[PDB]
């Protein structure tokens, strides 16, 4: 699994792979890891498929009801706090690595990291999954403040592509998402559209 | 156990504590941890006491035999190689982590040998259970090309740090100055701990202990 | 996950005919490191009772707090302070309440009985207890017990007239045995707190020990 | 919490003449990986109390919110009474022991530093419920490396000044960056005096590598 | 621990050693292994010091409450049955205790053995503890139902003495009790060292 | 522990111009005592005695193999073995079985041949020599022995003063141990005599 | 569990042993012999491991009998007990250590009767009386209380009966018959089996 | 541990960290992982310090003797084959991740990889150690054929610096080495000289 | 190991059991009773776990005696054996399952003698004769070869002796005395103990 979320002025850019493996076998080669929690709030799932789906459904329910009572677009921090609560409560029973990223009228585009234990930390960009270990040095040397919504989409596509080649648990296609104030725009990157890097050869 | 060593201007200064424990009980409050390998090479040893003695005793006899053959002064590399090769052959089963320091033709060299067989050639080293306490003093006050008296004070502070912060080390402080023209084995160098004076006598007056049998034998 | 930690520390207790001395070292430790150099293990319960605990510090801090609260509740319903013997009998039931998840504490209550003579009660981790003359509990309990037996109990001595245990002679004995326990035990050291329970209140004395 | 996830290293603490200073590096480690390099591990309880926790970071965030509510709740009554550094330390000791007795503890080691009624308080609470007070504290790997340095300065100079204690904290942070494999060269420095709790940083140490050439 | 009990013609004789151990270390040597439930009821203790002490004290509180309601002293069979049902609830939980209830109710002298495992049998001669095997040897050898009071005291004292000589976990002194129809009486409390000088 | 299977304790003290070596006499398998006169101290040559504590089978084996080596050594270089030389010999023997060691902690005590200078030392199972100036203890109740010797031993005691100190230390140390006792044998080595008396101990 | 016992008198040694060979819950033999005649005045009682007892007792016996052939004189009880102790102690840390407990009884012309006790860890100990097995716990106290150093042969057999009678009523195992022998200056004598 | 070796026309460029940790403690903060096997043949050590030192000493001995009999500069492939032999022979007893890189008159600058198992594979550049997992994506996206001896030194310094920040077992200084036909040139990169990357901040 | 045995005849049931209570290697009692009188014509023999046997046998007994008080008539042997089997089977998968093996013997007026066998897994089985323990292996074959359905009471006791005599010589345990009872139309009768 290789999920990634970066942010720009307008909003945020999400990305993930689509491989679901049960051992050394790919049960689902086109999994959709990016899950919408609300209109402008998404979340990348990593870890256990059953655990991340159960939590996302629960949070989506709680956030929807909360947003209907307050009669206002929910805050991205509120969605991240809900996720964090369940992730911390059942930390000994769940295996998730959720990355909440959305856009709200108050703070704009935000990216939150909710790792296994259940802690919540806001970053400008976050990477998760088993294939995120190979691109830690790449994102630290390529990320630059001031990236636009176009550069963020190329930055995420480049990092995900590099992690899919080295990780056996990551592969398939690339599902991107650019969330701004206007709305959400999904986009898939297949074979030819997936960034390629010449393999060192003698 | 707190053993340490540094490399000063023209020589090597080794130090160690004098406490030996058998679990959480002090068995010996004045044991020697600085072993003689040769006239210009000494060794501080921690880890398994029995293995530390036997390994240094064997390597010192090998270096003495080698010295008699070549007819020259032994090198610190030779002692290092012998130790590290023998230690590696026992696959770490010979718990003997020692600090090897001496002065030869190439100058003053300080090594640190670990039980598995790895070695490290650094300007200052610390071993034992109170190694982290002595390392903090070396990482806060150590300077290159120090004076003999400055190196003796800095190495005394490192042993003192371990003696007062580690439960496995205590008693006195042993120093060993090895230079290009001298070898000063100062034992003890400093006595920071002293048993409290008795508040009363508990002498056992004769006849206080009953006897069932008694047999004297006059020796020649 | 281990819920216990050996923090060391030794506590002594000698009972006289008019007094009761309870001493302990003030060094808190763990593994090979020293937590604090100033942590006495003696707690004043009432005006004629002092409790001394050693072992897992977490349980010592909780047990002591429970005893303090139990004494206050007992005085509210019975309208009088709890006696040494009643505090010992109550401690037994508190230690045995956690029989399947026991307190890793070695308690030694020392005070004065109804008559006015020194009383010393030794306890075991689960709650068992008995009244004796002298007692040593902790990491140096095996190092001090034999000495007190010989010196105070006059055991293994054929020609001794057995002189009464005076308060001045017992004060030196506690200082002497703790100076020998700091030379061998690695958990005993730095400072010795001495609480003297008499009819004129509880006095406290502090003597230094080895730091290595 | 049987197994910690993202954890923090050692937290330093030393009392000086007129306050308490606490330092902690800003790093969240996931095993041997430096995952989060900008997390604050020091929290200001109230005007006279500050807290520095090491170990499981998720547990620290839970305690940070459970303590914040307490302080807020007490300020709503506005009766003049406020939680002192010693009262917070006591509360934490009972919370740590209670969790440890239920075989489900909060994997943390806290350092409580406060200054109330003309007294500087430096507490220390671990995950087992073990607690005590001292002139200088150090958790994690700081007890083996920084504790010996702090204790060697307080033996010849029991009372320290604000500038002296701060200069000693920087020396300890620098030594921890050379020997602890789970530390970062980015830390925070909190100070609690008569004026209140103040946090500075991120700060760095002046590391020298002369020994690499020899 | 070494405790023995046997009922002869003149009541029941109860004897026990006084030594507590903490592994190899001898915790104490003045422990009272015989607790008094009341004036006509005796209870021995073997195994877990804290286990036997807390449960026999709980039985003593139960026997006192029983006598207030029924306005009569509890029998030895009912006392042992009470204790047996108490320890059965925590069966296979770690409890370690081997007690012997002795007294003189309606049906003469009664001696019951009750352990934490679940056993609860009546008899004429029992022996609990780690030194019980050695005590049995001397007991049986010299046991006679028509033994005189003085001869019964000797047998009980000699039986505990030899058991403390062979077993390392038994020593200290030898506390002897004698249950009669008028109630139990404390016979003696000779020290093992003084018994060794008399049997040599 | 394998060392606490047979019990026993040995003690060696130093005096003015004399040495003392005491030991318990109880031989027993775990909690059961077999005999009360087991030998734990062996004579290695007039003013040289060796006390062994630990596994009874290894106590006899080590005492017999050391004697075998000591006999050959004294015949080869026709002279009396020196106290310090015996320690090295014993340490070497124990270190041969570094990975399958003998369960016995030796305690050597004797006067130096010709100089008559007191010498006491103790070794661990793998032969780690430890020469002290006051006393050396070895057994299942060393903690109790450590506490007695620490507060009873005096710098320059005489034969009679030394005998009282080592007897009071052993008698009170073995009374706190369950698998140690059943009599105490003390040997006081002087320059011209070897007094040996059995103390009146508790048979518990 | 097998049972062995020895009682050393002023000029004789009295040894006895159960004669019950058993597999799992059944007694395969009720007249088994656990005594080995090492010499004319030496008996080796052996109990323990199923196959180890005979293998070890026969190896010692062979060597003790070999000693007399080549030398012309027999080994003494002390030397024979030290030889067997040295052999059992050598195998202890070997590939195949014998798990056997034994009692060596013998009579030396210039030393009288000797009774040696040995466990499976090869720890030799001379004693006035001894026993092996689970029945030793029940009979050792009886011995202690009634045994005196000047005990006569007639009282030694009477004392033996008491120990065996105690086993009959207290022990949980079934030991109905015991083999009894006595060694003095005229060699080894077979005594009538004590049956119950 | 983070070792790395790249090659150019002339010869090769080596690099490594200097941290030696025994748990969460740095026993040696200035370890020299680059070991010379011969005049123009070096080797980066990773894994067990005692195992890599023992093998390097043995190979250095065997290679020296072999080169004296043949009266010719030893081949880099020969040195790598020797390493591979011992690494495969004692694969169940040793824990090493040697990277042999040197220069010889026949094939020029070569880099060989001899991982734990004992296999030997030639690459244009190789990375090893525990901290090499974080820079897998960086080297795949930054490496380009045609790099000169100057660009290789900057490429290695950049990758090692990125691995030292994310790995707890990697840190200290950076020891580089450029081996050509002219000889070997060692160089250390301390604090200020170590490449720095602005940590993402909000 | 405890031993129980039952022999059902034409109009009587013969049950016997060892009376030995023991702790570790010593017999604490040599006259212990393992038979429980459930009713006037029902006996419940119980063996097994130290504390479970009495706790379980007394609970059943209490309920069987309660049944007669409130109803006026006693429970039949079949119903009493089904009631006890249902109670033992309910605790089997509970928190505290009793580990007890038992034999229920009784005489029904309109059904004659009944002998029920039950293990610790609550499996009820009517049988002409049965046994429990380690001694059952040695005596079950003797029963099989000599037992006939029309066996008389006198021969039933003679047959019982044979089984108990076999235990005396073959079993490794010590079982010297046995409790014997017989249930017919006149209730339960105590028979002289068979001692060896
Ligand atoms: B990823 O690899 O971490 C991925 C993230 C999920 C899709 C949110 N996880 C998985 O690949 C994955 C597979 N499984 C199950 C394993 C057992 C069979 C059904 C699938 N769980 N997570
Ligand atoms: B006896 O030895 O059984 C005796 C009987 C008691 C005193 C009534 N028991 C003990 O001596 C004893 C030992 N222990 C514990 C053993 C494990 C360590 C803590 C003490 N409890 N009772
Ligand atoms: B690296 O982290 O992989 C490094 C490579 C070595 C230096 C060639 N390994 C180590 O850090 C390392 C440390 N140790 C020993 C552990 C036990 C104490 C002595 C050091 N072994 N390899």
């Amino acid at each position: 699994t290789t999920i990634m979320a970066v942010q720009f002025n307008g909003g945020v850019v999400l990305g993930a792979d689509s491989r679901t493996t049960t051992g050394s076998y790919i049960a689902n080669r086109v999994t959709d890891k990016l899950t919408p929690i609300h209109d402008h709030i998404f979340c990348c799932r990593s870890g256990s498929a059953a655990d991340t789906q159960a939590v996302a459904d629960a949070v989506t329910y709680q956030l929807g009801f909360h947003s209907i009572e307050l009669n206002e677009p929910p805050l991205v921090h509120t969605a991240a706090s809900l996720f964090k609560e369940m992730c911390y409560r059942y930390r000994e029973d769940l295996m998730a690595g959720i990355i909440i990223a959305g856009w709200d009228p108050q703070e704009g585009g935000q990216v939150y990291s909710v790792p296994m234990g259940g802690m919540m930390v806001r970053q400008s960009f976050a990477i998760g999954g088993s294939g995120s270990s190979y691109i830690y040095g790449y994102v630290d040397a390529t990320y630059r403040e001031g990236m636009t919504k176009d550069e963020c989409l190329q930055f995420t596509a480049n990092a995900l592509a590099l992690a899919m080649e080295r990780d056996g648990s990551s592969g398939g296609v690339i599902r991107l998402a650019a969330i701004q104030e206007s709305g959400v725009e999904r986009q898939v990157l297949l074979g030819d559209q997936i960034p390629k890097f010449t393999i060192a050869t003698l | 156990t707190t053993i340490a060593g540094v490399v000063y201007k023209d020589g090597i200064v080794l130090g160690a504590d004098t406490r030996a424990t058998e679990g959480m009980v002090v068995a010996d409050k004045n044991c020697s941890k600085i072993h003689f390998i040769s006239p210009n090479i000494y060794c501080c040893g921690a880890g398994t006491a029995a293995d530390t003695d036997m390994t240094t005793q064997l390597i010192s006899s090998n270096l003495e035999l080698h010295s008699l053959t070549t007819g020259r002064l032994p090198r610190v590399v030779t002692a290092n190689r012998m130790l590290k090769q023998m230690l590696f052959r026992y696959q770490g089963y010979i718990g003997a982590a020692l600090v090897l320091g001496g002065v030869d033709v190439t100058g003053p060299h300080l090594y640190s040998i670990y039980p598995h067989g790895s070695t490290d050639k650094l300007p200052y080293v610390t071993m034992g259970s109170g190694s982290l306490a002595a390392m903090a003093v070396f990482e806060d006050k150590f300077r290159p090309d120090m004076e003999e008296e400055e190196a003796k004070k800095l190495v005394s502070e490192a042993i003192a740090a371990g003696i007062f912060n580690d439960l496995g080390s205590g008693s006195n402080i042993d120093l060993c100055v090895i230079s290009k023209s001298k070898l000063d084995f100062l034992r003890p160098f400093s006595v920071p701990n002293k048993k409290g004076t008795r508040l009363g006598r508990y002498r056992c007056e004769k006849g206080t202990t009953a006897v069932l049998t008694e047999k004297v034998t006059p020796l020649e | 996950f281990s819920p216990y930690a050996f923090n060391g520390g030794t506590v002594l207790a000698i009972a006289g005919e008019d007094f009761s001395i309870v001493a302990s070292d003030t060094r808190l430790s763990e593994g090979f490191s020293i937590h604090t150099r100033d942590s006495p293990k003696c707690y004043k319960l009432t005006d004629k009772t002092v409790i001394g605990c050693s072992g897992f510090h977490g349980d010592c801090l909780t047990l002591t707090k429970i005893i303090e609260a139990r004494l206050k509740m007992y005085k509210h319903s019975n309208n009088k302070a709890m006696t040494t013997g009643a505090i010992a009998a109550m401690l037994s039931t508190i230690l045995y309440s956690r029989r399947f998840f026991p307190y890793y504490v070695y308690n030694i209550i020392g005070g004065l009985d109804e008559e006015g003579k020194g009383a010393v009660y030794s306890f075991d981790p689960v709650g068992s207890y008995q009244r004796d003359s002298f007692k040593a509990g902790g990491s140096a309990s095996a190092m001090l017990q034999p000495l007190l037996d010989n010196q105070v109990g006059f055991k293994n001595m054929q020609n001794v007239e057995h002189v009464p245990l005076t308060l001045d002679r017992a004060m030196r004995l506690v200082k002497d045995v703790f100076i020998s326990a700091a030379e061998r035990d690695v958990y005993t050291g730095d400072a010795l707190r001495i609480c003297i329970v008499t009819k004129e209140g509880i006095r406290e004395e502090t003597v230094p020990l080895r730091k290595d | 919490t049987q197994n910690p996830m993202v954890t923090g290293t050692s937290v330093l603490g030393v009392k000086f003449d007129g306050g308490v200073v606490i330092a902690a590096d800003m790093l969240g480690s996931y095993g041997s990986l430096a995952r989060f390099r900008n997390i604050s591990r020091i929290m200001r309880v109230n005007d006279s109390t500050m807290l520095g926790a090491s170990g499981d970071y998720a547990d620290f965030q839970y305690l940070k919110q459970v303590l914040g509510q307490m302080v807020i709740d007490e300020e709503l009554l506005g009766d003049g009474h406020s939680y002192s550094p010693r009262a917070i330390h006591s509360w934490l000791t009972r919370a740590m022991y209670s969790r440890r007795s239920k075989m489900n503890p909060l994997w943390n080691t806290m350092v409580i530093g406060g200054y109330a009624d003309g007294e500087s308080f430096l507490g220390y609470v671990d995950m087992l419920g073990v607690a005590y007070e001292a002139p200088s504290l150090a958790t994690g790997y700081g007890a083996y490396l920084a504790q010996p340095l702090l204790r060697e300065v307080l033996e010849k100079q029991p009372v320290l000044s604000q500038t002296e204690a701060r200069e000693l904290v920087e020396r300890c942070m620098r030594v921890l960056y050379y020997r602890d494999a789970r530390s970062y060269n980015r830390f925070q420095i909190a100070t609690v005096t008569e004026k209140g709790v103040e946090i500075e940083g991120p700060l760095s140490a002046q590391t020298n590598w002369d020994i690499a050439h020899m | 621990t070494t405790t023995l009990a046997f009922k002869f013609l003149h009541g029941v004789i109860v004897a026990a050693d006084s030594r507590a151990t903490a592994g190899a270390y001898i915790a104490s040597q003045t422990v009272k292994k015989v607790i008094e439930i009341n004036p006509y009821l005796l209870g021995t203790m073997a195994g877990g010091a804290a286990d036997c002490s807390f449960w026999e004290r709980l039985l003593a509180r139960q026997c006192r409450i029983y006598e207030l309601r029924n306005k009569e002293r509890i029998s030895v069979a009912a006392a042992s049955k009470l204790l047996a049902n108490m320890v059965y609830q925590y069966k296979g939980m770690g409890l370690s205790m081997g007690t012997m209830i002795c007294g003189w109710d309606k049906r003469g002298p009664g001696l019951y053995y009750v352990d934490s495992e679940g056993n609860r049998i009546s008899g004429t001669a029992f022996s609990v503890g780690s030194g019980s095997v050695y005590a049995y040897g001397v007991m049986d050898r010299g046991y006679s139902y028509d033994l005189k009071v003085e001869e019964a005291y000797d047998l009980a004292r000699r039986a505990i003495y030899q058991a403390t000589y062979r077993d390392a976990y038994s020593g200290g002194a030898v506390n002897l009790y004698h249950v009669r129809e008028d109630g139990w009486i404390r016979v003696s409390s000779d020290n093992v060292a003084d018994l060794h000088d008399k049997y040599s | 522990s394998i060392m606490s299977y047979n019990g026993g304790a040995v003690m060696a003290m130093k005096g003015k111009n004399c040495v003392a070596i005491a030991a318990d006499r109880r031989f027993g398998i775990q909690a059961q005592m077999v005999t009360t006169d087991f030998q734990k101290i062996f004579p290695m040559g007039d003013r040289l005695y060796i006390g062994l504590a630990g596994l009874a089978t290894d106590v006899q084996t080590v005492a017999q193999r050391l004697k075998f080596r000591l006999n050959l050594y004294e015949l080869k270089e026709g002279r009396q073995i020196k106290p310090y030389t015996l320690m090295s010999m014993v340490a070497n023997l124990l270190y041969e079985k570094r990975f399958g060691p003998y369960y016995t902690e030796p305690v050597i005590a004797g006067l130096d041949p010709k100089t008559f200078k007191p010498f006491i030392c103790s070794l661990d199972l793998i032969g780690c020599p430890m020469v002290t100036d006051d006393f050396v203890v070895s057994g299942t109740c060393s903690e109790q022995m450590y506490g007695m010797c620490e507060s009873l031993w005096e710098p320059n005691m005489d034969p009679e003063h030394l005998f009282e100190t080592i007897s009071q230390a052993m008698l009170n140390a073995v009374d706190r141990d369950a698998v140690s006792g059943m009599g105490v044998i003390v040997h006081v080595i002087e320059k011209d005599k070897i007094t040996t008396r059995t103390l009146k101990a508790r048979m518990d | 569990m097998e049972y062995l016992i020895g009682i050393q008198g002023p000029d004789y040694v009295l040894v006895a042993s159960d004669r019950v060979a058993a597999s799992n819950i059944v007694q395969m033999k009720d007249d088994h012999d656990k005594m080995f005649k090492m010499s004319e005045k030496i008996l080796l009682l052996c109990v323990g491991e199923a196959g180890d007892t005979v293998q070890f007792a026969e190896y010692i016996q062979k060597n003790v009998q070999l000693y007399k052939m080549r030398n012309g004189y027999e080994l003494s009880p002390t030397a024979a007990a030290n030889f067997t102790r040295r052999n059992l102690a050598d195998c202890l840390r070997s590939r195949t250590p014998y798990h056997v407990n034994l009692l060596l009884a013998g009579y030396d012309e210039h030393e009288g009767p000797a009774l040696y006790y040995m466990d499976y860890l090869a720890a030799l100990a001379k004693a006035p009386f001894a026993a092996h097995g689970y029945g030793a716990f029940l009979t050792l106290s009886i011995l202690d209380r009634y045994y005196t150093p000047t005990i006569s042969r007639e009282r030694a057999v009477e004392l033996l009966r008491k120990c065996l009678e105690e086993l009959q009523k207290r022990f949980i195992l079934n030991l109905p018959t015991f083999s009894v022998r006595v060694i003095d200056k005229d060699g080894i004598h077979n005594l009538e089996n004590i049956a119950f």
